[PDB]
DNA sequence: AAAACGAGGGCCAGTGCCGTAC
DNA sequence: GCGGTATGGCACTGGCCCTCGTTTT
């Protein structure tokens, strides 16, 4: 009820738009495909009083909202554009706080620069950060220069107080701050760390550059190489995200000079004050260039992104906020401790293996070792020079008692010792590494004059290339090797000859111990090259490999390590345990820097909501603070979020060490976070882009029908339906489908599905061939399928027909290519064009996949923006405290309070509904399906995570530590209306 | 189960043949050798360092071996509990706080009538009831961590979570001997019962300031058998397939190793500026590093003999002084972990040893 | 006197009200020791083991059983060292005369009903040929007297007496003046082979060790010092309106203490924690009076730190958070000084190392 | 006595595989 | 015919530049 899925809506009375011929073609298509076994399972319809619409459509609703949400900031930006620049001061003031430079650049002592808008770029001495030290900000009126308290030489104690730069004005409109990578400057604002607020928003010129004339990473790689027939025409219309480069692009003026010494990151605080004036000047050049770039970008961005939704969406997306406490420091300490312990164990075992293998140097018995014969095995003893003379050999030149009368013979032996000592020091010079030990052992040791010297052989690895060969047996064989790739593994007769000859002089290669080792292995070039494992003699070549890259070293083959082949020796279960140790610290190895250096400002009990103090938690001399995620507002593609740490933050796994990083953002007492994850966005997006192109309804496609048919709650989604084939649940099937949509390569899908299912290649290939039906079909000498009924002809002139291309049957890739063929903006819907470097005008463009992905992912990002502005619209209109946002592409979490959590979740549901209806309206019709209108999962609890129930590794017991629990949602939240008076 | 000959030949234990696993686990052994009691010395010192010194609110306690009112003490917990009030006075009633002591205890054993003594290092941790289990988990992890280092195979040491007959939580520590696991340290959370029984009159002298309020202290306790631990490291140090060539050597951690370096005389014979060996000797012992003197000798044998003799004693480095060193000043050196000849300078050798131990203590 | 009371309030001894007399302290009866006394005894035993490890050629440490091997507690610390004689003959390769040192808790009966007392003593059993036994006995006499003389504030307080009998040919006893009564501190005897020949008959062909191509059963030297009596000795030796215990730097339990001066601020605690870690990193016992919680007066604070025999007291005021300067204050001179916080470690270490002399 | 050339180690950026998220 | 979009890390490597000893006025 009705039309195979619709809800009671007041978003337009009409409407059909029947398309009888179109729906006849769709029904006929879905019959021969063919799906006509409807389950007939109507979802429970919801009847609630919707919030006031402003008319006429929801398009103008979101438009007016986005406009009124970004009007003051647009006014401020316009104040920046028509700003007449006063010249730079002749000298910078060396005083704490802000200094106003107005007429003739005089020094006016100021606490807070009161301006509607300004540019900004903060400086910070990395030698003892992360505390700000310098700052410069220009305004439409005059200039400003801020200095930190680091003007007096003291022995400071940095616990990250409220020392960052003050910028916000007090009440007892309003602010806008622009700058290159503005989030980093935001993280150094005194009033941005408060739980409440804020009126001030930020505008990033880097993100703006990315939106206007951005480029992919692959494009960056060959852009900087400038130092595929028509792939070099976009080289001068775009640039990398560097400030000097983006200035040379949008302003095209003289190349700005960068600090040659990099004093803010290479030097200390000492050499900064010596060059204070200069550094200030550099900062001024930076904020000036940033100002120019902004001035040139604002109208361009406004042109390419006409819809205000993207603007306001970009405004709220930059003011993220992560509340934390002492549990953060505890997490750092415990995780680092665990990491150091596991690393201690691993390196101990490896260096133990490396020590006992060093004994077979004497005498020349290493040549027999099938693993140890490639490396050095050197023996050095250098050096000395002659100074003593002459002509005499220096190489050869039981009585019981009780004497003690020679009391001072001890100091005689001592004097002899010291006199002997200080006469040999001038014989050598620079203390080299230990020559007695072999070269492979020298390389595996820290230098003697190194400040961080550890005893014995250190620097063991995992993932090196010496130690894996040092011990491990090799796939039902003995030797492993490396040249262009390591041991071949994972990611009609054929013959190959053999040969063995000597000529001198090369390194001796044994091959008998190999055969004997194979004999010992089976005690429990051809043949045995297909499925079994064996190594030849020399050659060296492939002779039976599947991977076209190699894998140094095998670090994700646990199921191929705990099944026999392959194993290690010596010996036992040391192999799989070593792999376990590697897997555990895999995340913390490549993130510990970003996590530990992740700063956080603690706010005192004077500058926090007293309503939290009233709440029965202090807690026991506990410190509460927060950190701004520091996120680039828009990065390719398409204008997604870009953040070094929190976007690549590991989830909750009982294996990884720092896996709790996500669940450490603990909401302050009295407050709780309420978030949601779109299920699903890009799949349903592609579906809609198919059905809206085919006809008017949403279920008029073979692919677009299965998407909006399954429910994750006690049911089976499309991803879950493909995961139960079988099939592997569930993320793997997601990465199979989403990989299929953007280019289902036969060998890629092959090795992928075979990697995830773990079986044999034939049946797998059969499954793939069965699943490749979706993309089939497609289009002098050519593919045997054209616009004509048959390909065979004689001298038939038809070069005017070879311009059409598109797949058939199931999928809808034809539309994704239709948006990828337009030489004009290509903006659906909304509705913002990107990059003068990917636009097929004056570009080959040969970047098809990146553009399809651009289409769908842009739909996802516009979805994000819509969600943001929608959530913001009914958070200020109604009494919902806590508007701070924390979004990750698909998911989005708001920092609310414990008494307004259900109404906030309700706001989330409303938001999702309105956004879905927007995507439906932008293509027609306004009507939308049932099992896609509302969120299925809404997380409401103290710390943010994936599922409502959370376990961990490092703290072992989650609720054991001061935590709570989560609550699934749901259908019970649909009883609390948006009105304040509920329950 | 054949390294015993190495323990007898080089006295880390008694030379008596009657040293069964029972006789060693019960504490009825005739006694440890010099290298053995030195190993236990350094182990106990390493306990004292990573338990008492670094962590504040922890003070040494001297409990007696008997009672004023024949059988002796079975545990050195009670004697530490007796010193609660005074140690509360020196800490100004600021709990959590602990009392540690390394003393020998006497266990009655019915051999299937005798009594076996064994050295134990115990720490009684007086902690508020609000944070008892947290300190229990803390000390579990830190004790287990302390025992998992110094090991060539930390996978042997394990922990077990167990409850009392009443319900009190506790944790045991095991080491995987070749014949199975064995208890080496025990951790328990006593619910302030014994302290209440000891002071029935005024319970006011037991109240400890948790912070904003005074509370009755919950009594945590961790007792670690250092004899079984010494034997555990002694077994762990000793080596196991297709190695193609084997050598007898026990790899003890350079921190708890009985004898650090070994000084000898090579080439041989050389008279009589060999008094420099005495110089290096006193210089070495002055810095507190153990040095074995290879002066008066009957061998006069293959270098492999005394090399294996030093590897059976887990001696880290073997410094050799010959006449060429008397000429220039570059003595020889042979590491135990990796048998390899290496030339070095004298004071450079001293500082190399000091830095070796100091850095070995670290990561 | 007024010394036994400042060892109760400063936790050198255990809490007692009746068994706090000198006679009960001289007895093994206890009320054992407080943390300060334990640390003092540990440093004392450490210096004891150090003063015999520098001794050429080699002396092996051993540990004896406490109870009777055949079913009872030990009185002397000689038997257990005699049991490991034949064994330790192998390690010395039967080459030269040699000794065995050990520190242990021996017992002795104390006299209603009678009880049992404990004493921690350090013994050395020096096996040496009969012809060179007396000379080596005099040697050990001198070295032990000098050993007690080094850490002493007055060498005249320690005395050495000679004696002899029918069982022991020549013996020497080390006394200590209190001066409420000179007391026994250490015994040095020259027991014959009878003691050793009594527990190994026979076939006594194992006992005689090589002495320059000569087989001879070695005479036994019995060194036996008391570390408790020594502790009390140095305690009475350090007692000097002022009430300050001036124990030796190398012997003093806690050698430094640091508090704060400015009102309770977290930064002060951070700096003090830093100095705490820095000082403990180089093996320097430090008392943490910055906990604190009030920091009342400074004079009673210095009085408390002087009654605890702390070498130097450190004060971390608010100026330290600017210049790094800190308020030192000695004990032997009680001079209020000021110096940078970075050069404190080096100063303390150098001062401790300067006390190393004989 | 004095000028010159080759060997050794650190700072530098580039490259190849792997780590995670959506 | 092609999974896409981002963030990093570590090992390896080779070329730049320095230093220091050897060979040379
Ligand atoms: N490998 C992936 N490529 C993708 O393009 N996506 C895209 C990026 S954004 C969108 C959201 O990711 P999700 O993990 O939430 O996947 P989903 O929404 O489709 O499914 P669900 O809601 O999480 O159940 O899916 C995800 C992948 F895992
Ligand atoms: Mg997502």
């Amino acid at each position: 009820m009705l039309s195979r899925g619709l809800h009671e809506q007041i978003f337009g009375q009409g409407g059909e738009m029947p398309g009888e011929a179109a729906v006849r073609r769709s029904v006929e298509h879905l019959q021969k495909h063919g799906l006509w076994g409807q389950p007939a399972v109507p979802l429970p319809d919801v009847e609630l009083r919707l919030p006031p619409l402003y008319g006429d459509n929801l398009d103008q609703h979101f438009r007016l909202l986005a406009q009124k949400q970004s009007l003051p900031y647009l006014e401020a930006a316009n104040l920046l554009l028509q700003a007449q620049l006063p010249p730079k001061p002749p000298a910078w003031a060396w005083a704490e706080g802000w200094t106003r430079y107005g007429p003739e650049g005089e020094a006016v002592p100021v606490a807070i620069p009161e301006e509607r808008a300004l540019v900004f770029d903060v400086e910070v001495c990395l030698a003892e950060g992360t505390c700000p030290t310098l700052a410069v900000a220009i305004s439409p009126s005059a200039w400003y220069s801020w200095c930190s308290q680091r003007l007096v030489e003291e022995r400071y104690s940095w616990t990250s107080q409220l020392s960052p730069a003050d910028l916000i004005p007090l009440e007892v409109q309003e602010q806008l701050v622009v700058g290159h990578n503005v989030s980093f400057d935001r993280a150094h604002i005194r009033e941005q760390y408060l739980i409440q607020g804020s009126r001030m928003r930020f505008l990033d010129t880097m993100s703006m550059h990315m939106a206007i004339s951005g480029l992919s990473s692959f494009q960056r790689s060959l852009w900087i190489a400038a130092k595929a027939i028509s792939s070099w025409d976009w080289l001068d219309i775009s640039s990398v995200n560097s400030l000097a480069e983006v200035h040379r692009l949008y302003v095209g003026g003289p190349p700005l000079e960068k600090e040659p010494r990099e004093l803010f990151v290479k030097g200390t605080m000492k050499d900064i004050r010596e060059n204070f004036q200069d550094l200030m000047q550099y900062c001024a050049q930076d904020v000036w260039a940033t100002h120019e770039v902004f001035q040139q970008q604002l109208p361009l961005f406004l042109e390419r992104c006409p819809h205000p939704v993207t603007l306001a969406g970009m405004l709220e997306m930059g003011v993220s906020y992560l509340p934390v406490n002492q549990n953060w420091e505890r997490y750092l300490a415990e995780a680092q401790g665990t990491y150091e312990e596991l690393q201690r164990e691993m390196k101990k075992s490896l260096m133990d293996l490396a020590n006992d293998a060093c004994q077979l140097l004497s005498g020349e018995r290493y040549k027999e070792d099938p693993w140890l014969w490639d490396l050095e095995w050197d023996l050095q003893e250098f050096k000395q020079k002659k100074a003593k003379k002459v002509k005499k050999e220096p190489a050869t030149a039981l009585g019981p008692c009780s004497e003690e009368e020679e009391f001072q013979q001890d100091v005689m032996a001592r004097a002899c010792l010291q006199k002997l000592k200080g006469t040999t020091e001038l014989l050598p010079k620079r203390p080299q590494h230990l020559p007695g030990h072999p070269g492979w052992y020298r390389k595996l040791c820290p230098r003697l004059d190194d400040p961080a010297w550890t005893p014995g052989p250190s620097l063991l690895s995992l993932q090196m290339r010496v130690t894996p060969k040092l011990m491990a047996l090799t796939w039902d064989g003995f030797p492993l090797h490396y040249s262009e790739r390591h041991g071949w593994g994972y990611l009609n007769l054929a013959k190959l000859p053999t040969g063995t000859t000597l000529e001198s002089a090369g390194v001796v290669c044994p091959y008998r111990a190999i055969e004997s080792l194979y004999r010992k292995h089976c005690l429990e070039p051809y043949n045995d090259v297909d499925i079994p494992g064996c190594w030849f003699f020399k050659l060296p070549h492939k002779d039976g490999n599947s991977c076209n890259v190699g894998s140094p070293f095998a670090k994700d083959f646990l199921p191929k390590m705990e099944d026999g082949t392959l194993q290690a020796g010596p010996g036992g279960a040391s192999g799989p345990r070593a792999l376990e140790i590697n897997k555990m610290i895999s995340f913390w190895r490549n993130a510990h820097k970003r996590i530990s250096s992740q700063m956080v400002v603690w706010l005192p009990r004077s500058a926090l909501p007293r309503a939290v103090i009233r709440h029965p938690d202090y807690d026991e001399e506990g410190l509460y603070g927060a950190i701004l995620p520091q996120v680039v507002t828009a990065g390719t593609i398409t204008r997604r979020a870009v953040e070094p740490t929190w976007l690549t933050a590991s989830n909750a796994r009982p294996d990884r060490v720092g896996s709790e990083l996500k669940a450490m953002v603990q909401a302050p007492p009295g407050y709780t976070l309420v978030g949601a994850d779109v299920d699903s966005q890009e799949l349903w997006i592609a579906a809609v882009l198919g059905d809206a192109h085919f006809a008017g309804m949403h279920g008029c496609t073979a692919f677009g029908w299965m998407t909006l048919q399954g429910r994750k709650s006690r049911g089976t989604d499309l991803h879950s339906k493909t995961a139960t084939t079988v099939g592997i649940s569930r993320e793997h099937a997601k990465r199979f489908n989403y990989g299929r949509i953007y280019g289902a390569g036969q060998p890629f899908a092959e090795r992928l599905l075979m990697q995830f299912n773990h079986r044999l290649t034939q049946q797998e290939a059969a499954e793939k061939a069965q699943q490749m039906y979706a993309a089939t079909k497609g289009l002098l000498r050519k593919v045997q399928r054209e616009t004509a009924r048959k390909s065979q002809w004689k001298k038939w002139e038809v070069v005017a027909e070879r311009a059409w291309k598109g797949g058939t049957e199931s999928e809808m890739f034809n539309k994704l290519e239709s948006i990828a063929t337009s030489d004009i903006p290509r903006t659906p819907v909304l509705g913002c064009c990107i990059s003068r470097a990917l636009e097929p005008s004056a570009v080959q463009e040969e970047f098809m996949t990146s553009r399809v992905n651009w289409v769908v992912q842009s739909s996802a990002v516009d979805y994000l923006h819509l969600m943001l502005v929608a959530m913001k619209w009914l958070f200020e209109e109604f009494a919902i405290d806590g508007r701070f946002c924390i979004s990750i592409h698909d998911e989005v979490r708001y920092l609310v309070r414990e008494e307004d959590r259900y109404r906030a979740a309700l706001a989330l549901q409303i938001t999702n509904l309105l956004t879905r209806c927007m995507f439906a309206y932008k293509l027609g019709l306004n009507d939308l399906p049932q099992s896609v209108a509302f969120f299925s999962a809404v997380d409401i609890d103290r710390c943010l995570r994936k599922e409502v129930t959370m376990d961990c590794k490092t703290p072992s017991n989650p609720t054991g530590m001061e935590r709570r629990y989560g609550i699934p949602q749901g259908e019970a939240l649909d009883i609390y209306q948006i009105i304040e008076l509920t329950k | 189960a054949l390294l015993e000959i190495c323990q007898r030949r080089h006295f880390l234990s008694g030379s008596k043949q009657q040293l069964s696993r029972d006789s060693l686990l019960s504490g009825c052994h005739p006694g440890f050798g010099p290298l053995g009691v030195e190993l236990r010395k350094n182990l106990a010192a390493e306990w004292w360092t990573s338990v008492v010194v670094f962590r504040e609110q922890v003070f040494p306690v001297d409990a007696l071996h008997h009672k004023p009112g024949g059988k002796l003490r079975e545990n050195l917990l009670h004697g530490a509990l007796e010193h609660y009030v005074n140690c509360l006075d020196l800490v100004n009633k600021r709990l959590p706080y602990g009392l540690a002591q390394i003393g020998v205890c006497f266990h009655p054993v019915f051999d299937t009538k005798s009594i076996g003594e064994k050295t134990e290092a115990s720490l009684v941790w007086f902690t508020p009831p609000r944070t008892s289990n947290q300190w229990l988990d803390f000390w579990l992890r830190h004790r287990l961590q302390w025992w998992r280092k110094f090991a060539m195979s930390p996978s042997n040491f394990s922990s077990s979570d167990c409850q009392d007959e009443e319900g009190r939580k506790g944790n045991k520590l095991y080491y995987n001997f070749p014949w199975g696991k064995e208890l080496i340290e025990t951790l328990w959370n006593l619910g302030d019962h014994e302290l209440l029984h000891m002071y029935p009159g005024n319970v006011s002298k037991l109240h400890g300031r948790d912070g904003r309020k005074n509370v009755v202290p919950c009594v945590l306790s961790v007792n670690g058998d250092l004899d079984r631990g010494m034997l555990a490291y002694l077994y762990d140090s000793f080596q196991t397939r297709k190695k193609n060539l084997h050598r007898k050597v026990l790899k003890l951690h350079p921190c708890l190793a009985p004898i650090k370096v070994a000084l000898d005389v090579g080439r041989g014979p050389t008279l009589e500026l060999r008094q420099v060996c005495q110089g290096l000797f006193n210089e070495l012992l002055e810095n507190g590093i153990s040095v074995w003197p290879g002066y008066l000798e009957t061998m006069q044998s293959s270098l492999e003999q005394l090399y294996s003799k030093y590897d059976e004693m887990s001696i880290l480095f073997t410094v050799l002084v010959t006449e060429t060193t008397l000429e220039n000043g570059l003595i020889h050196l042979r590491s135990r972990d990796t048998t390899m000849k290496e030339m070095m300078h004298i004071s450079k050798l001293k500082d190399f040893l000091i830095k070796y131990i100091s850095s070995a203590k670290n990561v």
